[PDB]
């Protein structure tokens, strides 16, 4: 809410989030929930 | 003898001069067999002369008397020694037979016929004569099958052998109904060698041992007849290299594998190598220490089932990764150990709590205390204990001596297998002496490697 | 996990069979020597 | 430290690499 | 070249390289011993020591070796440096558990 | 902070054994006048016989910013003994430079290290150049005859 | 941050190895 | 111990195991005698 | 350069494993390999020896001072040993711990009194002799065995304590520790 | 099977141990030994 | 598996199968539960087998729930072979005490996100009051590590350096939580047990249990998480 | 139990075969390679 990605200088993270990658392997979701099954296509998965 | 001028071999490879001399090679072999039987008899007589009856033999640095005792000679319940005359007789018989074998080897090495082919065609051979090679292999397979059947006959009719798993602490037992089931016998040889499985080292009873020996003796006899009456197939002829050095390399690989396996038997197996004669194994001694401290602190009360270690995992008892109740501490790594002094205290879920509270036998207590005090740890100048221990105890386990020596022998014989397999391939191909300098293969290859 | 074990068993068996039948395929004849 | 070690590592990589690349490219153009 | 990927093609360069490697290694070790003469050691990684001090879960083999070195010094000093006259009671000697 | 004098319940004066130069870490040991260890900070706080709590060690400071002050609580006596292991006790501002709490080397130490390393490397250079001078005519190779 | 530096250095070393193997100056037999 | 009748032969018994080592050394003695031809 | 011949073929020296020590108004046998040590954990100690291997195996002789006519005036062996718990070593841990395992509550040390006995001597001396096994939560060396032999002589309380590791105890320091214990004569 | 154990090999006429360089090595080995796996041992002997 | 069949199996048959971590499952009898005769029985062969581990976690958005974990320490989480006393009343009320046995198991679960959560799954000293349908109570949760445990820098409770000695000028009052104090205070946990599948001819009972207990606090260095353990349990009366 | 395992460590399974499909795929792969080598046998 008060520290979203665009307040943190994230440039490619919005482009990942725009097309559906919203979970990370760190257990968090970009919308603030908990990701228990982030799958292969997390942020780190797309990076790898 | 020969020389480098006529043979191409220097003195340090002088035994290679015997490659194509059948009679002299036979003489070297028979003299060597006499040497082996000589060491057997002399070491046996040395061990019986230095044997002390009241002490356990594994405290006396003995490796052949434990073998003869495991065969069931001169020992009683708990492996107590009753007589040493069988061991003395074994040593004497080996020493005299070694004298006979030494005479034969010296004769055939010195004044026997140099080659056996012209005057004794039954014993004559060339290395590329595959039929005669399989004939000799078949004769030796028959002899080995007869030896395995000799072990079977001993165990079945001629006094039995020492069962460490006999109730009450082990005794010499007649094996009745050996395990002849093919599934049980051949499941050992395809079992994984890793922890909890152990391949063939994990054979844990005399029935399986004697049944497997029935199987190996019958298979050796049948294969011996097969190789007497057959010729190697064309696929074998294409696959193998047919020369004396190649056959030597095959045997070197086989005996290297056998030496590594014997190392593992001496280190892990307590059935074919009873702890009463060979001392405890490493796992046995560690589990014995855990059991001894458990029974001590439960004599002092202390509720060993609920006592908790500094890490929080359990001081005396814990769980295996599959759920069995096991001894706590680093001896968790030895949770798969099975021994006659601890198996009556285990039920289906592992160490039974009420059985461990109420059913601890005095013989189990004594054996565990002894095995804790005689762990297979020591220095090569025979100072018992860990490397930090002071010079007080003159003890090294026979299991440790056997495992160290036979790992070294297995490794060197693997190296010798590599040496002779490579040299046999290079000599069959024709470049064991070097590159021709006029038909160098690489100079005819396309560059850029 | 059983699918992974089946795949790994197939892969290991394939490579081991290649090794075995490669040395069965007249290997002592594949050398530049005379003989 | 986090950034002074960073510039030390970057310079130790780049300056000798620059020297080596100068000499190599000169040589390879020569031959 | 077909086994390891690279090979020598120059005999000269090979013999020199065989000269060069042990001499360079011994000279580097001599420089390190010169550093040790002044107790200018490569003893600790300060960032890892900070993380270990602020975090009781963080253990590495480097931290294990630091503990082992502490044990070596404490149990060696009294007999190894008699001039220091260290009569250390056993209760200050760092020990593990039971063992 | 001033000199730290340590005493036990019996009133005898104790001295912290100072850390020798070799030791990165050193156990805290308090020794009496006659060379007998009387207190310590034990590693094993069980069946111990010489801890600060058991012996009853107090510390009094003279001459510094703690002059006249006496501390009897073991939690502070332990830290002042651990500081007295390093010699005279000082207060340090660590926030200004973000000091990491680990000792550095002096300029004389850095000078000695650099110059000893240069001295060995220059011994090698002297060997190489004496070799080059004496063996100049064979520098590109031997005469082959 | 430092993990990036370590990984970059290791990967660059492996790249130098790759180039030294497959893009070596070929040994010429003349 | 040895049997009682064989007790005075223990000194002979205590030397016998080294004879294989003596054999591998005797091979080198013979080779030196033929000057390692 | 003072000419003294070496001992070649000179039979044996004393290999008894013990040396006789005569202190002030007591005599005892010390292990042959143990070195004297200047440590005094009790201020009324007149003797201390420690093993060359480890300082866990030690021995000391307290002289002290007493007002009772005889050690029999201490009631009983159990009442005599209940007053010397400071010989064990005070537990310096102050946090509550019920997670040590078989150690009651807040305790990391325990003393099992294996046996109490009364030994009377030739000169009329009567000794109290004590086997105690002290064990800790870490349990160093599997616990430490303490051997106490005490009596009252002149106007003082002579006491001998021998400490050994349990690992050392089944290694074979039990023989030398009992040899030290059974040789304590004060008179 | 381990290396040479010369701890307390040299003793005087009264049987007191004369320490050697082997004994100094043994002190260093004890220092390493009592510290490795500081929490993994519940029993004194290092049999496992 | 039933207890009789488990006893019929041998150690060689059970070894490596995982059954040794499993509670006995009674197959006969009824779920009448009130069929069980009221009295004063001695509980013995009490066994507890977890079926799920969940850890209380708070989202970034503020939602706090119990999230699913992945077990890390394998089949070592079983509690079995415990003894106690059970007083079953005529109206249907029960008093339940666990006296001693294997009533603790160190267990580590991985949280979604890669955080290790160690905890001592324990039921010791459980005093459960209630009815046959459900009885609830408290149990002691001992400290995960003993006081003789040593941290990676050799700092502990009963043992240790008491400070960071690799930093001779840093071990100060700003890290008192890590070095100057080490805490091993025991905690409490809650458990509710429900009884079903009672055999009244052999005096054995099955059922389900629901426990909530704190995690390890290192040695006082971090606040504890809450773990909810659901599972089955088995016992024999008298 | 809280999770599923193959539970095959130990127990002495032949070639570690806990499911007969493993023995079948071993035999099939070896037989396929053997059949390829056997039909391509009088060849070098
Ligand atoms: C090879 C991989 C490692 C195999 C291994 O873990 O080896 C160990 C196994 C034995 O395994 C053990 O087998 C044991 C069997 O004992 C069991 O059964 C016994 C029966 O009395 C006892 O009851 C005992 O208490 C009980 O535990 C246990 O199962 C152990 O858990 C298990 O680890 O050895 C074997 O299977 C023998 C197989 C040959 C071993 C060769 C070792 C050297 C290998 C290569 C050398 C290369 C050289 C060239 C280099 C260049
Ligand atoms: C299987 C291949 C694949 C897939 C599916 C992904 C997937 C992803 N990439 Mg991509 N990527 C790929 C390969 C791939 N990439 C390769 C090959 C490259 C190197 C060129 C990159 C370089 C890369 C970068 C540089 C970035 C990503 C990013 C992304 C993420 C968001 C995509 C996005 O916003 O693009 C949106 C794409 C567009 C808006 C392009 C639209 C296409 C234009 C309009 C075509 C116009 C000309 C066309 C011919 C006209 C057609 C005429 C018509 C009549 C048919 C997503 C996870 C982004 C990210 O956040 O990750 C870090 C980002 O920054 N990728
Ligand atoms: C069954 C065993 C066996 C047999 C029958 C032979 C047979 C042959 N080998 Mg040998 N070899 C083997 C095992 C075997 N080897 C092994 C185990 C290795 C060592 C890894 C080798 C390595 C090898 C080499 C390197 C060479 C031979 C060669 C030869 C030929 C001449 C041998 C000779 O004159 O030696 C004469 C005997 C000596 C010179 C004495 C050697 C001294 C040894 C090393 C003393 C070691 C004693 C030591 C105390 C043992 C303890 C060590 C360890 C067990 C702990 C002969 C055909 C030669 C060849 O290829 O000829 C065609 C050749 O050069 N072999
Ligand atoms: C296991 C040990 C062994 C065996 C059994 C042999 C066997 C053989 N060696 Mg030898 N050799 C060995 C190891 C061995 N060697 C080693 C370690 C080396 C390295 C030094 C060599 C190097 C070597 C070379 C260089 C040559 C051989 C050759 C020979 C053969 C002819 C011997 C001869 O004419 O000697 C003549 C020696 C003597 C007349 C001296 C007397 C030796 C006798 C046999 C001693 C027996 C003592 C014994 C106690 C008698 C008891 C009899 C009875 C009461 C039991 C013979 C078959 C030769 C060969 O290939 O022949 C064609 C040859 O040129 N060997
Ligand atoms: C390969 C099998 C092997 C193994 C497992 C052993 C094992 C044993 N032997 Mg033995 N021995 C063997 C072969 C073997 N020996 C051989 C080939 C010889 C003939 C020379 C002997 C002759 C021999 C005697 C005469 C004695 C032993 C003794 C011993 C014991 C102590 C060994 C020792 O202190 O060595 C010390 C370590 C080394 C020598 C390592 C040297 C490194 C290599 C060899 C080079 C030990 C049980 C002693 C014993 O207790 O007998 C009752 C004894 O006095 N053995
Ligand atoms: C000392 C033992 C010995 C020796 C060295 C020989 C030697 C030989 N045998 Mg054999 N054999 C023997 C014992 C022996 N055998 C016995 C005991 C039997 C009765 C069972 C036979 C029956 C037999 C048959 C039926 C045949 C031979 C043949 C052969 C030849 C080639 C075999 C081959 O390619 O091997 C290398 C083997 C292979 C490339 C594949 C074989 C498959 C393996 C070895 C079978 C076991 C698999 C199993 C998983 C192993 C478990 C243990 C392992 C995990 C450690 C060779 C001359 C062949 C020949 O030419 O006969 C005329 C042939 O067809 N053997
Ligand atoms: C004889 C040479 C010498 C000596 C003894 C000193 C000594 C000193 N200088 Mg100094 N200085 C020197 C020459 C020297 N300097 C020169 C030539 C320069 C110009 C580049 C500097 C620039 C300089 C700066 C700008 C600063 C110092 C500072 C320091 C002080 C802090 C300790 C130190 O040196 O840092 C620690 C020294 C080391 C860690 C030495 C490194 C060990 C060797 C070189 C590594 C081996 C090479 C290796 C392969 C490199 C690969 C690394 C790569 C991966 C990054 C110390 C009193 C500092 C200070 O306190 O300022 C007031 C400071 O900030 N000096
Ligand atoms: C010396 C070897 C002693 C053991 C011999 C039998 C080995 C065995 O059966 O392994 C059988 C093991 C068993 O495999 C394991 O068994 C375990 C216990 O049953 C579990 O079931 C595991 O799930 C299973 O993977 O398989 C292996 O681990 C690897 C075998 C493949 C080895 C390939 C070697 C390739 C190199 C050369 C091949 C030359 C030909
Ligand atoms: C874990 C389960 C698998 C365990 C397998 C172990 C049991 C079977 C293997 C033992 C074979 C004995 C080896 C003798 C020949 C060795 C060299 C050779 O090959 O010599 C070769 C030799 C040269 O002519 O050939 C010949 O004489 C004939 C020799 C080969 C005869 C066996 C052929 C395999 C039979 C089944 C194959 C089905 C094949 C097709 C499968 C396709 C599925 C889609
Ligand atoms: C070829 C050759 C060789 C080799 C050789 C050989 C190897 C030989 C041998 C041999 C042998 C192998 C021998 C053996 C022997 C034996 C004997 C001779 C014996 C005997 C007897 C007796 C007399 C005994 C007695 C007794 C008894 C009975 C018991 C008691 C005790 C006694 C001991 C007394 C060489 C290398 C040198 C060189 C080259 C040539
Ligand atoms: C007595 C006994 C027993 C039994 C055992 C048995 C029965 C065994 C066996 C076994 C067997 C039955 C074995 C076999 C084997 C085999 C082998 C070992 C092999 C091989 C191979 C090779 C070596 C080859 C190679 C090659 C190839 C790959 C191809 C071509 C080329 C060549 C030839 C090179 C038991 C344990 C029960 C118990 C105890 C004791
Ligand atoms: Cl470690
Ligand atoms: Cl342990
Ligand atoms: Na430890």
């Amino acid at each position: 809410v008060l520290n979203p990605m665009w307040r943190q200088g994230m440039f490619v993270l919005p482009f990942l989030t725009r097309l559906g990658v919203t979970q990370s392997w760190g257990g968090w979701t970009i919308s603030g929930e908990t990701s228990s099954n982030p799958g292969i296509w997390s942020y780190e998965g797309a990076a790898a | 003898g020969r020389d480098q001028e006529t043979t191409g071999f220097a003195w340090w490879a002088g035994n290679a001069r015997l490659i194509n001399l059948s009679g002299k090679l036979l003489g070297a072999h028979v003299a060597h067999a006499g040497l082996i039987v000589f060491w057997a008899g002399a070491m046996n007589l040395f061990e019986v002369s230095h044997f002390v009856p009241e002490k356990p033999m594994y405290e006396q640095g003995l490796i052949l008397l434990p073998h003869i005792a495991t065969l069931g000679y001169g020992v009683g319940p708990g492996g107590e020694v009753l007589d040493t005359f069988p061991y003395f007789v074994s040593g004497v018989l080996h020493l005299i037979s070694s004298a006979v074998l030494g005479f034969g080897g010296v004769y055939h090495s010195l004044i026997g016929p140099e080659t056996l082919e012209e005057s004794y065609p039954f014993f004559g051979y060339v290395w590329k004569d595959k039929n005669k090679m399989t004939n000799i292999l078949g004769y030796h397979l028959i002899i080995l099958g007869c030896g395995a059947w000799l072990l079977v006959l001993k165990a079945l009719y001629f006094g039995g052998v020492y069962d460490t798993w006999a109730p009450g602490g082990g005794d010499v037992r007649i094996i009745s109904n050996p395990t002849t089931n093919a599934a049980i016998i051949f499941g050992y040889i395809v079992k994984s060698p890793f922890g909890g499985d152990g391949w063939i080292v994990s054979v844990d009873n005399l029935e399986d041992i004697i049944g497997g020996h029935i199987w190996i003796g019958t298979l050796c006899i049948l294969g011996g007849i097969w190789h007497i009456y057959t010729t190697p197939w064309p696929w074998a002829r294409r696959a193998f290299v047919w020369s004396g050095e190649a056959y030597l390399s095959y045997s070197l690989a086989a005996v290297s594998l056998m030496g590594f396996t014997a190392c593992c038997f001496a280190w892990f197996n307590n059935t074919a190598y009873p702890s009463e004669f060979y001392g405890p194994t490493g796992p046995e001694a560690s589990q014995a220490q855990a059991f001894t401290f458990l029974v001590r602190d439960q004599r002092l009360g202390a509720n060993v089932a609920s006592a908790q270690g500094p890490t929080g995992l359990g001081k005396y008892l814990m769980r295996s990764p599959t759920g069995e109740i096991i001894f706590g501490g680093e001896t968790m790594r030895f949770w798969d150990f099975r021994g006659p002094w601890v198996e009556p205290l285990r039920g289906p879920s592992g160490l039974d709590l009420v059985k461990l509270k109420n059913d601890i036998q005095p013989w189990q207590e004594r054996r565990a205390a002894e095995y804790m005090t005689h762990a297979p740890l020591g220095s090569l100048n025979s100072v018992g204990g860990v490397a930090t221990e002071i010079n007080a105890v003159n003890f090294v386990s026979p299991r440790s001596w056997l495992a160290t020596s036979h790992f070294c022998l297995g490794f060197f014989f693997f190296v010798g297998h590599l040496w002779h397999a490579g040299r046999a391939r290079a000599a069959a191909a024709g470049f064991e002496k070097g590159i021709d300098r006029v038909d160098e293969p690489v100079l005819s290859m396309r560059p850029l490697d | 996990m059983l699918t992974l074990k089946i795949f790994v068993y197939t892969v290991v068996t394939f490579f081991v069979g290649l090794f075995i039948f490669g040395f069965l395929s007249n290997d002592p004849s594949r050398n530049p020597g005379k003989g | 430290v986090n950034i002074l070690g960073l510039t030390a590592t970057a310079l130790f990589i780049i300056i000798p690499t620059s020297f080596l690349l100068i000499l190599y490219v000169k040589t390879a153009a020569s031959e | 070249s077909q086994i390891f990927g690279v090979a020598f093609s120059n005999k000269r360069w090979l013999h020199f390289f065989m000269l060069f490697v042990p001499v360079t290694g011994l000279w580097m070790s001599a420089l390190g011993v010169v550093g040790l003469a002044l107790n200018l050691r490569a003893y600790d990684f300060v960032s890892q020591e900070i993380r270990a001090a602020e975090d009781p879960e963080f253990e590495t083999f480097y931290t294990k070796n630091i503990l082992l070195n502490e044990g070596i010094r404490a149990w060696m000093a009294a007999q190894d440096q008699p001039h220091e006259k260290l009569t250390l009671p056993e209760e200050v000697l760092p020990r593990g558990n039971a063992l | 902070l001033g000199h730290a004098s340590f005493k036990d319940q019996e009133g005898r004066e104790l001295f912290v054994r100072r850390m020798p130069t070799f030791f990165e870490t050193f156990p805290v040991v308090l020794i009496d006048k006659d060379g007998v260890v009387r207190a310590d900070v034990p590693f094993r706080k069980a069946e111990s016989k010489y801890s600060i709590e058991q012996v009853g060690v107090s510390v009094t400071f003279y001459g510094g910013e703690l002059n006249g002050l006496t501390f009897t609580d073991p939690s502070t006596v332990k830290k002042y003994a651990r500081k007295a292991q390093l010699g005279e006790i000082f207060e340090f501002d660590r926030s200004t430079l973000q000091s990491d709490g680990v000792f550095r080397s002096s300029p004389r130490g850095w000078f000695t290290f650099g110059h000893l390393s240069f001295a060995l490397l220059f011994f090698f250079g002297h060997i190489w150049h004496g070799s080059r001078t004496i063996f100049r005519d064979v520098f590109a190779g031997i005469d082959e005859d | 941050m430092e993990a990036l530096v370590y990984t970059f250095l290791l990967i660059g070393t492996l790249g130098i190895i790759f180039f030294s193997i497959f893009f070596r100056e070929p040994p010429r037999i003349a | 111990k040895l049997p009682e009748a064989y007790a005075p032969f223990s000194p002979i018994v205590d030397v016998l195991p080294i004879i294989p080592v003596l054999f591998i050394l005797l091979a080198f003695v013979w080779q030196a005698s033929v000057s390692f031809r | 350069a003072y000419g003294e011949g070496a001992n070649v073929f000179g039979r044996v020296t004393n290999k008894s494993g013990f040396v006789p020590y005569a202190g002030d108004s007591f005599a005892l046998l010390l292990p042959s390999k143990w070195n004297p040590s200047d440590e005094k954990e009790v201020d009324s100690i007149v003797l201390r020896y420690a093993d060359n291997f480890d300082a866990v195996n030690n021995v000391y002789v307290i002289a002290q001072d007493t007002d009772k006519s005889s050690i029999q005036d201490y009631g009983s062996p159990e009442e005599f040993i209940s007053q010397f718990g400071y010989l064990l070593g005070r537990q310096a841990w102050a946090g509550q711990t019920v997670s040590e395992g078989g150690f009651d509550a807040n305790k990391v040390s325990s003393a099992a009194l294996l046996g109490v006995a009364t030994e009377k001597d030739k000169k009329g001396k009567t000794y109290y002799k004590f086997e105690i096994l002290s064990r800790t939560a870490d349990g160093n060396e599997g616990g430490r065995h303490q051997l106490v032999k005490a009596t009252v002589s002149n106007g003082k309380l002579y006491l001998l304590k021998v400490q050994a590791g349990d690992k050392r105890w089944f290694k074979g320091t039990d023989k030398e520790c009992l040899g030290v214990l059974d040789s304590f004569t004060v008179v | 099977l381990n290396g040479f154990n010369f701890n307390q090999s040299v003793v005087d006429s009264n049987g007191r141990v004369l320490n050697t360089w082997a004994d100094i090595i043994n002190r260093a080995n004890l220092g390493m030994e009592v510290m490795h796996e500081r929490n993994a041992h519940n029993f004194p002997l290092d049999l496992a | 598996l039933t207890y009789d069949e488990l006893q019929g199996l041998t150690y060689l048959q059970v070894k490596g199968t995982g059954i040794a971590n499993t509670c006995p499952v009674v197959e006969q009898g009824t779920s009448n539960v009130r069929e069980l005769k009221p009295g004063d029985y001695k509980l013995e062969k009490f066994c507890m087998e977890p079926t799920s581990f969940t850890v209380k976690e708070e989202d970034a958005k503020g939602r706090e729930e119990f999230v699913k974990t992945k077990l890390l320490t394998r089949l070592t989480y079983g509690l079995d072979g415990m003894n106690g006393s059970m007083k079953i009343n005529n109206d249907g009320s029960v008093e339940f005490r666990e006296d001693e046995g294997l009533d603790y198991a160190a267990t580590t679960v991985k949280l979604p996100g890669g955080e290790y959560v160690p905890f001592l799954f324990t039921i010791k000293e459980f005093d459960g009051k209630g009815t046959l349908d459900s009885f609830s109570g408290d149990f002691l949760v001992p400290s995960y590590r003993g006081s003789t445990f040593l941290d990676p820098k050799g700092r502990g409770g009963a043992t240790g350096y008491d400070n960071a000695i690799a930093l001779p000028a840093k071990a100060d009052a700003d890290e008192i939580q890590r070095l100057n104090n080490k805490s091993y205070t025991p905690g409490k946990g809650s458990a509710v047990f429900s009884v079903a599948k009672v055999d009244t001819e052999t005096g054995e009972i099955a059922g389900v249990f629901e426990s909530i207990q704190p995690s390890d606090t290192e040695m006082g260095a971090h606040p504890a998480k809450d773990i909810k353990i659901t599972g089955l349990w088995y016992g024999q009366l008298t | 139990l809280v999770d599923d395992r193959m539970n095959g460590d130990g127990t002495g399974l032949p070639f570690g075969v806990n499911d007969g499909i493993l023995g079948w795929v071993i035999a099939g792969t070896l037989g396929t390679i053997w059949a390829i080598y056997f039909v391509s046998q009088k060849d070098l």
